[PDB]
């Protein structure tokens, strides 16, 4: 069975920053690790004011 | 490798952001600017195995309605954090917070998170508004809603002190999942 019980889910331990979005009234969003699938939804949703160009790619 | 889709839903100021952090970081933040989008993944011991908890933080606003639902598709349970020291949230909580979800998924589990304890334990404010227009919510009053909205369960939490903090998420996942 896959029944979880109040005594099953132990204490957390594995903080995984899957994505970090840092807004800023002077810079406007400081996302440097958004999700892969969300990357397309974000730039398409509210972050569609302009493609992602935060710092050019290092050759 | 199992993973839960715990997304925090709610519109207002119920310390939903800080409670999310202290839960996974076991520490109280300091900076102020976390309301946008933050996906956290925890590793808890569920069913005798290191499971993964997909934590998705929303914006809790209307201006971000565009990239808001983005966290709805891949969801299992919902974290409706309502301010206990604010009847306003409670009213909508039963007719605004959950309904907004029912229209999309009226079958998925619904966690009833109670935040804003630090204040709830501050008679100075509680008594201040208790007779001016506002008033705190009792566990029995919150429970009812937990049942009125088919909520998996009602559990409060904090962040600064961690008063039943994680204990709440333990109820969420437990709900998001199933036999
Ligand atoms: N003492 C204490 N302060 C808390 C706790 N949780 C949040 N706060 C404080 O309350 C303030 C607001 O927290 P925040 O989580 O951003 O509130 P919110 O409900 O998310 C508000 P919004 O919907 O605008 O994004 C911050 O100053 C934060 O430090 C807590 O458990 N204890
Ligand atoms: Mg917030």
């Amino acid at each position: 069975k896959k029944k979880i019980s109040k005594a099953d889910i132990g204490a957390p331990s594995g903080f995984k920053h899957v994505s970090h979005v840092g807004w800023d009234p002077q810079n406007g969003f400081d996302v440097n690790n958004l999700d892969p699938d969300l990357r397309s939804l974000f730039s398409r949703a509210g972050i569609s004011e302009a493609q992602l160009t935060d710092a050019e790619t290092s050759k | 490798m199992q993973t839960i889709k715990c997304v925090v839903v709610g519109d207002g100021a119920v310390g939903k952001t800080c409670l999310l952090i202290s839960y996974t970081t076991n520490k109280f933040p300091s900076e102020y600017v976390p309301t946008v989008f933050d996906n956290y993944a925890v590793t808890v011991m569920i069913g005798g195995e290191p499971y993964t908890l997909g934590l998705f933080d929303t914006a809790g606003q209307e201006d971000y309605d565009r990239l808001r639902p983005l966290s709805y598709p891949q969801t299992d349970v919902f974290l409706v954090c309502f301010s206990v020291v604010s009847p306003s949230s409670f009213e909508n909580v039963k007719e605004k917070w959950v309904p907004e979800i029912t229209h999309h998924c009226p079958k998925t589990p619904f966690l009833l998170v109670g935040t804003q304890i630090d204040l709830r334990d501050d008679p100075s404010t509680i008594e201040k508004l208790a007779k001016n227009k506002q008033k705190p919510i009792t566990p029995e009053t919150a429970e009812k809603l937990a049942r009125d909205l088919k909520a998996v369960k009602y559990v409060e939490c904090s962040a600064l002190t961690q008063k039943g903090l994680k204990n709440v998420f333990d109820e969420a996942i437990l709900a998001a999942l199933e036999p």
